[PDB]
Formats: structure tokens, C-alpha cells, sequence
């Protein structure tokens, strides 16, 4: 009936349609009223924000137009939606006469957060006509400014009679009174602004490294600015992978701080309304690293969830899958189905993903269960696909190369902000990966200067800085997954291991597992691999007893969250016995990787990981035995001569 | 014209249909690449296949397999490698040409600078980013620095460049093909030394090429006559000497390649059986040669992937929806031709 100038929105039609959709819609559990229960749970718990999947609107017939209205005119539609939600809430509470205490709901505020806007084409592909629309983005957080106070109400005082006023901001402008509003006092221009008596809101700016799905020819990465307000501040940390929904904005900027002249070319940014921090293609963040942030989220009444929710049926399925007697082989085979065999490599990858148990001593002291692995072997094997897959499955991590890095580029640096024109501190690769896995390729090309900084990271999971202006110690709780190629052309089995890898022998002892990926010619294995690889081109799309990636991630995340194994004396005896065996066995030098205490630590970590898998809380003899077997098999001591340190190509099994 | 902007229409369709009707598309296109250079036919076929490319496959779970073909030429001085490099760079719509130490550091990859127009920071792409979805030609491949070699290594590996330095932590897109040229370590090739001792590059880097050609200069009173006749005729006039063959101009070649790039042939079962048998036989044979220290590199799964890519490229050039045995025949034929210079 009565539309709004500039738009086509009618308030009455929109509110009626939204109410009807709220009161009649089911997910077609799929036959029950979907949103009635969500509102009921909201009021039982007292939450104030409703997350609206905009895709749910395209299902109902009425709201096939409200979808486009929301995508085109978010400003009016969101306010209409909030008011309609409050009205529906009062109707629900009163129409059934539950409890006469309804003042709180009638006084508080509500809000709606769209979170499934359609697929976009990237920030840089937008045009001027797309300003003030609803869009979504993917990217990586880099920096965040401190909280900015943003005034909403100004407090004036009269300098002759103490009369005090209050003025509310109006589209970003304050109207200062030109005369005291008293009859006794009417002095003109006598009102002064007391800043400390004003009311301020919360504001912050985030720097985002966008990761669009489609990339044109010759396009390099860039950065974007995001504005978050009120309860969403401090909800993102550098290194987080996020999905964001917001409005596309523009604004002119002043040329200098003295004049009030503006520039014709505008500056673009995004106003955020919802942030998604979870996915079904990767593991959930390690909660042992965000202990205080969850508490702060609870204190701040922000409804962003860090970990995915679990249904009862999902937990039941998890238990049944964990109850079978082929669990280890099945889980290993699930990892990277497009990679053939490599049973022990995949077992090591799975154990690294699970991780060991973190001890935290009262009165100070920290042990961590991060597991480090080095991959050495013939150049043409599939040891970089592994790094790619592990990078894409993990929640945090950076994929670096040894020769294309630097000591400063991995730790921290200072840069001048192009907007504020001041100097700020940024993070390096190893701190951006805290709580995740850092993949290093061609580890043997890294300079000694560059390699120097890995010692502290792998020996205390921290880094120290002594630079101009900054002196502090940082957390580096990240796992290392490296790879190396042999000296020359191929791994020569007529020489010791230390004559094939271009690293100091002492360095090779700090890893938990070392793999020798050898390539042997056997017609059966060649036939198998060739058939496996040629089956992938039978049809234009992939179709390859394997669990789906979503269930695998859910299972591993649940196991990491909810199981914490502990070692027993039966395991202690075997641990000490095996360590003494390794130390004694092999006892004319630099022929083999000498055993050290790091090996005992590695056995502890691997046994804890094996116990943590399969939902056990106690480490036992089988766990330690499997850990020792895996450590021995990775370096394949079975085919090695204890005296000369050579390898027999006939005793090695594909 | 860019390939992505392709579109069928009466005008383009008539020219294309004429080209197919004339028959012998493969050799006719192959012989038109740098027609002022005598001989060098199989290298030209490999270059044409590098122009066309293979098929990119999305395997699922985020895994990725390239479809671009990398070719390396390495031979004695005065064999016209640079002419072929430059001609290929000129034919390609997004081609770039580089030579050794003239381009280094941020000349490759990208650097950080400030935009004059806008007040924001940006990255300017180097040689490897300017030729994205094109051909990157590298001359004097053996005289480069280690950092450039590592960058090329990664680009051939996974079509990306990772940088972690002061003020930059990002990953670039490098969907480009590599065409390199190199020289033996002592000038001319020395048949008294192992093949891996005649070159300065690591063996793995050489193994990372689909096709690796050896071009030696063995004097012969017969072929020298033909080469001299060709060159001196080319200098007397401005054209090539053959009259029974007409070369196709670059625009028509570009049009036909753009049309061919829209196809995506698929693997049947008999072709797969043939491929597995050939792979087994070749892999078994190569080990004995490499034990005698007479092989640039032992066969590995990358050889099988290169064979598959070349078969796909030939199928695409034929304008067919399926692959046949003859395509795999030609792929193996070329991969065998790659090394006659080492058996004379
Ligand atoms: N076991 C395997 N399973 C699947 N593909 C393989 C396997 N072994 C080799 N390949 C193929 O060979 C290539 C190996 O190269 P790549 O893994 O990049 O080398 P590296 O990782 O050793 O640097 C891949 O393209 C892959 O398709
Ligand atoms: N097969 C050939 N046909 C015609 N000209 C040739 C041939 N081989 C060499 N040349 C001539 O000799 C010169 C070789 O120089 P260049 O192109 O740099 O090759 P290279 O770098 O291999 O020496 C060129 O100018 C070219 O004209
Ligand atoms: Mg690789
Ligand atoms: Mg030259
Ligand atoms: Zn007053």
C-alpha cells in the first residue's frame, strides 16, 4: 500500500509475510514447526539474537519476494524483521498464558542475523551499483585495532547555571544548543561539552586477506577492511579462517586534517552482521588454546559458537564406529583416498592430527603433545600431496618453503599502516599457525640463519623477541610437518642415511618420526598404482569402505575434545625397557641417527595419541608396542645393517 | 584474442571448418611454428602440444592435478633454441620472455608498493604472475640463482608461489606453463661422461618436466647442405622455400586452439589397459639403463601422468570427445624420440 521512497518495500506486507513464515515453516524432526521451538528455547535461555538462514526463505511460497527485498534493502528489512520478531515473541508468550512476568522481554532488544546469502563473485568484482547490498566473504584475519569509543549521546553543561542537557546523535551529527533552555538563564552560546559524561559504543576494524573461489587472470591477493560493532568486537583473532556476511559500503575521506575538503574517489569497506567460524571440511579449533576467550564470550553475551554442535544420533554413530575391530585401518584409509597405499605414512599423519596429551603443572611448567614429522625419500613420490591435504584439513596453519622465507618473515615485523599512517606490529608464519600445523617444503634448502629460529619453537613451543619497542615471549604451539629431498639424484642405499640427507645429523634427532620414502620397482605394485591412477579419468567427475570427510572430522574433533588418556605402570615398564633397548642397540660414528631422550618423549606422545583415538582414557601395553613398531618402521631399521648402516633392497616391502 | 572469450559464430565456424576439411591438422599446425627454422619437427609437435595442453581434473576432497605441460630444450650452441622460445612467446596470447640474471628476485614473483591513484597497498606481479594462464619462456635456464630455481620448482609443482618475508605472508596463483632452454656444463656435450654430469641442474628438477629434449650438433656433410640452403634462401628472400606447403597465420592458429580448448575427452577401458601395460614395460626397462649410469632419470609416476596429459592433448586437438589408442601411440612415440641424440 504505502511504499518507502527509493525502495519498493511495504512495511505492512513485509511484517505480515514474516509473521506467517515464522508461524508456519518446517525443514522439509522435519514435520515439526522449526522456528517456534527455536524462539521457545531462546526465551527459556534468554538469548537475544536469532540466526536466520536466508536460504530458508526461498522454500516458502510467500517469502519468495522477501528474499530479494532483504538482499536489496537490508537497512529497512532488518529493522522490520526485528520488530516483527519482538511482536511474535509477545504474542507467543501471552497467547498461552505461561508466566505473567513479561516486562523483561518487553524491555529488552532483539535482532536477526542473516547468514546464508547467495554465492558471490569476489569483492573486487563488485560495481558501484552494488553499494548497500548484502554480500558474504571468505578470508584470513591479519590484524585488529583496539576498541574505539564511538559517541552516541553528548552531555552539555551551562557555564552560568549548571543546567545540563543531553543530545542524541542523528546520522553522525550533534546539534549543539545555541541557548540555555532555562527561563531564569537565557545566555546565548554558554553551553560546554563534558566528554567524560558522554555515552559511547564499541567499534573495531579488522584487516582481512580475502580468498575468493574464482580468480581472474593475473590477479594477486589483496586486503579488505571490516567494521564490527557492539557485541561482535574481539570475536576474531589473527590466523582465524572465517566466513562473514555484511553490507557493502562507501564513504569520502578528508584530504587533510586542517581543511574540510573531500576527495571525489571514494573508499569502500564492509559492515559486518554475522560471522561463521566453523566448517564441515576441517577440524575444530583446539579448545586448550582459547580457554579465556570462551569465558570472555560468555561474559560479553556474543552468540558466536567456536565449536560445532553434536546431535545425539551423531554421538551414537560415533560410538558404534569406534566399537568395531578395524578402526585403525579404516581411519588410516580414510585420509587422502586419492593417494594409494602408504599405510604407515597415513597412520603417522592420523596420529599427528590426533595429537598427544597436554600436561600443565601447578606452580608453573608446560608440556605439549605436538608431534613433528620429517618426510625424506625419492623426489617423485606423493609427499607434497600429503602436505597440501593436511594444510586444507587443519584449522590453522601456514604453508611455507625453506628458501622463500626469512627469520624476520617467520617471527614478527613492524609496518606502517596506510590508513592511520602510524607503525604497527604484525605476525609471522610460525605465530599465525599457533594451535595448528605448519608445513615446510624443501627443508634442506633453508639457510642456517633461517633454521636457527626453529630450535626454540620445537623445544619450548615459544619465541622471544628483543627488538626496538617490543620485548615479550609468544606462544608457538604449532606442529611441524617437513619434507626433504636427498643429496644428488636418488637415495643411494649403499651409503648411510646421514650421507643422503643434507642436514646436520644432530638436527634429525629432534623429530618424532622420520620417514624414508623409497621407490622400488616391482611389476605388481606398478600395475596396482597405474590402475589406481588411470581409474580417475574414467568419467569427468570423481566417484571414488571409506568414511566421508565430514564424519571423519567430526569424530576426530570429538576425540580431541573429550578424551584425555593417562599412562600406567604397565606402560612405564615397557617404555623404559624399549628406551634402554634403543640406546644399547647399535651402541664408527655418524652412521645412524643416535637415540636420545627425544625418542622416549616421542614414544610417550605416540602412545598417548593411540590411546586418545578409539575413545580410551588409559594408555596400556598395546599402545606402547604400536608406538615402538611405528617408530621402527618409519626409519625401517628391519632392512638396515646395524654395523655399516646400509639398506637391503630385497628386505623392504612396498 | 584471449581464449576465455571464445564463441562460435558463422564467420569463425567457416574458417574452422575449412581448416578441418583441409585435413592433416596435426602436422600442418606443427610445421607452421617458426617456419624459418629448418628441421626440428618433433620439437615443434611437442611445442604445439604445450600450446594446447591437457585436461585439468578435480578429484574431490580438494585434491588437484594439473593439466598443463612443461617442456625443456637443452642442446649445443647455435641450434636456434632462442628463436623457438621467442616465436612461442609471440604466438601465445599471454606469453612472457625472460633471460637469466636480467630478471631476478622481485622481477619474478611480486613486490609491495603503494598505488598513486588509490591510497592502499598492493602487490605487483612479476614475470611468473604476468604470464598466468599463459606460457613463461626462460632463457639461459642453467645460469640462474637458487631462489629463482626454487620459485620455478614450486610453480611447476602446484601452480602457486608462497612468500614469507618482512611485510608479506601470502600465496600467489601461478597457473602457467614453463618452457626452458639450457646448455651443457662444458659448452658442447661430452659423450665420454654420464648424462647427469653434463648438466648443472639437479636430477629431480629435470625429472619434473613432461618432455626433456636433447639437441646435439653432430657434423654431417649431407644435412648441412640442406640447412645451409634453407638459411641462405631465407636470407635471399623473406619467405621459406617450400612451395607444396602453405603456413597458417597466427590468428587462425589461435582461433583453432581456442576452439579446441573447450573439449574434455575421457579415458575408456582398453586405453587404460594399454597405458598400464606400456607403463609397466617402460618402468622395467628404465631401471637397467639408469643402473649403467646412462639415463637422465629413471621413469616414475610423473612419466605416466605426462603420457596421460599428452594423450589428452592429442585427443583435444583432434576435436573428439574420447581418446583412442593412436593418441597413446603418438605420446609414447614422442617420449621415445626425446632422446635419440644420446644413442648415436
Ligand atoms: N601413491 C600415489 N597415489 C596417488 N598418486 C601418486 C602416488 N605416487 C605418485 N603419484 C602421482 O605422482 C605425482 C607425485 O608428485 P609430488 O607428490 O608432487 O612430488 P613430491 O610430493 O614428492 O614433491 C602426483 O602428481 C601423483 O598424482
Ligand atoms: N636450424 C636452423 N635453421 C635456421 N637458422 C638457424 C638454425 N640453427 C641456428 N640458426 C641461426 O643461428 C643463430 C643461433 O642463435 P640462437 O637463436 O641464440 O640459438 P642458440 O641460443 O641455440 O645459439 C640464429 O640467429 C639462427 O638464425
Ligand atoms: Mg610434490
Ligand atoms: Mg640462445
Ligand atoms: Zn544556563
Amino acid at each position: 500500500l504505502r511504499i518507502i521512497w527509493g525502495t519498493n518495500v511495504s512495511i505492512q506486507e513485509c511484517t505480515t509475510n514474516f509473521r506467517n513464515f515464522l508461524m508456519s515453516f518446517k525443514y522439509k524432526t522435519d514435520e515439526e514447526l522449526y522456528y517456534i521451538k527455536q524462539l521457545n528455547e531462546m526465551r527459556e535461555l534468554g538469548t537475544s539474537n536469532l540466526n536466520l538462514d536466508a536460504r530458508n526463505l526461498l522454500a516458502y511460497k510467500q517469502t519468495e519476494d522477501l528474499y530479494h527485498q532483504l538482499l536489496n534493502y537490508p537497512q529497512e528489512v532488518i529493522s522490520i524483521m526485528d520488530q516483527t520478531i519482538k511482536d511474535c515473541m509477545v504474542s507467543l508468550i501471552v497467547d498461552n498464558n505461561l508466566d505473567y512476568d513479561l516486562d523483561e522481554i518487553e524491555t529488552k532488544f532483539y535482532k536477526v542475523r542473516p547468514y546464508n546469502v547467495g554465492s558471490c563473485k569476489g569483492m573486487r568484482e563488485l560495481n558501484p551499483n552494488d553499494i548497500d547490498k548484502l554480500i558474504n566473504l571468505k578470508g584470513l584475519v591479519l590484524r585488529s585495532t583496539p576498541v574505539i569509543p564511538d559517541m552516541k549521546v553528548a552531555f552539555f553543561k551551562c557555564n552560568v547555571c549548571d543546567h545540563t542537557m543531553a543530545v542524541e546523535i542523528d546520522r553522525g551529527v550533534i546539534q549543539e544548543p545555541a541557548r540555555c533552555e532555562r527561563i531564569d538563564c537565557n545566555e546565548p552560546n554558554s553551553m560546554s561539552l563534558i566528554h567524560n559524561r558522554c555515552s559511547f559504543a564499541d567499534k573495531q576494524v579488522i584487516k582481512l586477506q580475502e580468498t575468493p573461489d574464482f580468480v581472474p587472470d593475473g590477479q594477486t591477493p589483496h586486503s579488505i577492511s571490516l567494521c564490527v560493532y557492539d557485541e561482535l568486537v574481539d570475536s576474531c583473532r589473527a590466523g582465524d579462517r572465517i566466513e562473514v556476511t555484511g553490507t557493502f559500503r562507501s564513504i569520502p575521506i578528508r584530504a587533510n586534517s586542517r581543511q574540510r575538503v573531500l576527495k571525489s574517489l571514494y573508499k569502500t569497506y564492509v559492515d559486518v552482521v554475522h560471522v561463521k567460524k566453523v566448517s564441515d571440511k576441517r577440524l575444530d579449533v583446539d579448545t586448550s588454546t582459547i580457554e579465556q576467550e570462551l569465558m570472555q564470550n560468555k561474559v560479553d553475551h556474543n552468540e558466536v559458537e567456536e565449536v560445532r554442535q553434536i546431535t545425539d544420533q551423531d554421538l551414537a554413530k560415533i560410538r558404534e564406529v569406534a566399537a568395531r575391530e578395524d578402526l585403525y585401518s579404516l581411519l588410516a584409509r580414510s585420509i587422502a583416498p586419492s593417494i594409494y597405499e602408504l599405510e604407515d605414512v597415513k597412520k603417522g599423519i592420523l596420529l599427528q592430527l590426533f595429537g598427544g596429551t597436554n600436561k600443565t603443572f601447578t606452580k608453573g611448567g608446560r608440556y605439549r603433545g605436538d608431534i613433528n614429522i620429517l618426510l625424506c625419500g625419492d623426489p617423485s613420490t606423493s609427499k607434497s600431496q600429503i602436505l597440501q591435504y593436511v594444510h586444507k584439513i587443519t584449522p590453522r596453519g601456514v604453508y611455507t618453503s625453506g628458501k622463500g622465507s626469512s627469520a624476520v618473515g617467520l617471527t614478527a615485523y613492524i609496518t606502517r599502516d596506510v590508513d592511520t599512517k602510524q607503525l604497527v606490529l604484525e605476525s609471522g608464519a610460525l605465530v599465525l599457525s599457533d594451535g595448528g600445523v605448519c608445513c615446510i617444503d624443501e627443508f634442506d634448502k633453508m639457510s642456517d640463519s633461517t633454521r636457527s629460529v626453529l630450535h626454540e619453537v620445537m623445544e619450548q613451543q615459544t619465541i622471544s623477541i628483543a627488538k626496538a619497542g617490543i620485548i615479550t615471549t609468544l606462544n608457538a604451539r604449532s606442529s611441524i610437518l617437513a619434507s626433504a629431498n636427498p643429496i644428488g639424484s636418488r637415495y643411494n642405499p649403499n651409503l648411510p642415511v646421514t650421507e643422503n640427507i643434507d642436514l646436520p645429523p644432530p638436527l634429525l634427532s629432534r623429530f618424532d618420526l622420520v620417514y624414508l620414502v623409497l621407490d622400488k620397482v616391482d611389476e605388481k605394485n606398478d600395475r596396482e598404482l597405474a590402475k589406481h591412477l588411470t581409474n580417475l579419468y574414467l568419467e569427468d567427475k570423481p566417484e571414488h569402505d571409506v568414511l566421508p570427510v565430514e564424519f571423519l572430522t567430526m569424530y576426530i574433533s570429538y576425540a580431541k575434545e573429550h578424551i584425555h588418556p593417562i599412562i600406567t605402570e604397565a606402560a612405564k615398564t615397557e617404555l623404559v625397557r624399549a628406551y634402554v633397548g634403543m640406546r644399547k642397540m647399535g651402541d664408527s660414528d655418524e652412521k645412524r641417527i643416535t637415540a636420545t631422550t627425544r625418542q622416549l618423549e616421542s614414544m610417550i606422545r605416540l602412545a598417548e595419541a593411540h590411546a586418545k583415538m578409539k575413545l580410551k582414557n588409559v594408555v596400556e601395553l598395546e599402545d606402547v608396542q604400536e608406538a615402538v613398531r611405528l617408530i621402527r618402521s618409519a626409519i625401517k631399521d628391519y632392512a638396515t645393517d646395524p654395523k655399516t648402516g646400509k639398506i637391503d633392497m630385497n628386505l623392504v616391502q612396498t | 584474442k584471449k581464449f576465455a572469450s571464445f564463441s562460435l559464430t558463422s564467420d569463425v565456424e567457416e574458417r574452422v571448418m575449412e581448416l578441418i576439411t583441409s585435413g592433416d591438422v596435426y602436422n600442418r599446425l606443427a610445421k607452421s611454428i617458426a617456419p624459418e627454422i629448418y628441421g626440428n619437427l618433433d620439437v615443434k609437435k611437442a611445442l604445439l602440444l604445450l600450446l594446447v595442453g591437457g585436461v585439468d581434473k578435480r578429484v574431490g576432497d580438494g585434491m588437484k592435478i594439473r593439466g598443463d605441460i612443461n617442456v625443456c630444450l637443452m642442446g649445443d650452441p647455435g641450434v636456434a633454441k632462442s628463436q623457438l622460445l621467442k616465436a612461442i612467446c609471440k604466438i601465445s596470447p599471454r606469453g612472457v620472455y625472460t633471460t637469466g640474471k636480467g630478471s631476478s628476485g622481485v622481477g619474478l614473483t611480486a613486490a609491495v608498493m603503494k598505488d598513486p591513484v588509490t591510497d592502499e597497498m598492493i602487490l605487483e606481479g612479476g614475470a611468473l604472475v604476468l604470464a598466468d594462464n599463459g606460457i613463461c619462456c626462460i632463457d639461459e635456464f642453467d645460469k640462474m640463482d637458487e631462489s629463482d630455481r626454487t620459485a620455478i620448482h614450486e610453480v611447476m609443482e602446484q601452480q602457486t608461489i608462497s612468500i614469507s618475508k618482512a611485510g608479506i605472508n601470502t600465496t600467489l596463483n601461478a597457473r602457467t606453463s614453463i618452457l626452458a632452454a639450457a646448455n651443457p656444463l662444458y659448452g658442447r656435450y661430452n659423450p665420454r661422461l654420464s648424462p647427469l654430469d653434463n648438466i648443472n641442474l639437479p636430477a629431480a628438477l629435470l625429472s619434473r618436466f613432461d618432455i626433456l629434449f636433447l639437441m646435439l650438433d653432430i657434423p654431417s656433410r649431407d644435412d648441412d647442405e640442406k640447412l645451409a640452403e634453407h638459411v641462405t634462401y631465407v636470407h635471399m628472400h623473406n619467405k621459406q622455400p617450400d612451395l607444396d606447403f602453405t603456413p597458417v597465420e597466427p590468428s587462425k592458429m589461435r582461433e583453432y586452439i581456442a576452439y579446441a580448448k573447450t573439449k574434455r575427452p575421457v579415458m575408456s577401458e582398453a586405453v587404460n589397459d594399454y597405458v598400464v601395460q606400456a607403463y609397466i614395460r617402460l618402468r622395467q626397462d628404465s631401471k637397467r639403463e639408469m643402473d649403467s649410469k646412462f639415463s637422465f632419470g629413471q621413469a616414475t609416476p610423473r612419466t605416466l601422468l605426462g603420457i596421460i596429459r599428452l594423450s589428452q592433448a592429442l585427443a583435444k586437438l583432434r576435436l573428439a570427445d574420447m581418446v583412442d589408442i593412436d593418441d597413446v601411440e603418438e605420446a609414447l612415440r614422442l617420449v621415445r624420440v626425446s632422446k635419440e641424440s644420446l644413442y648415436q
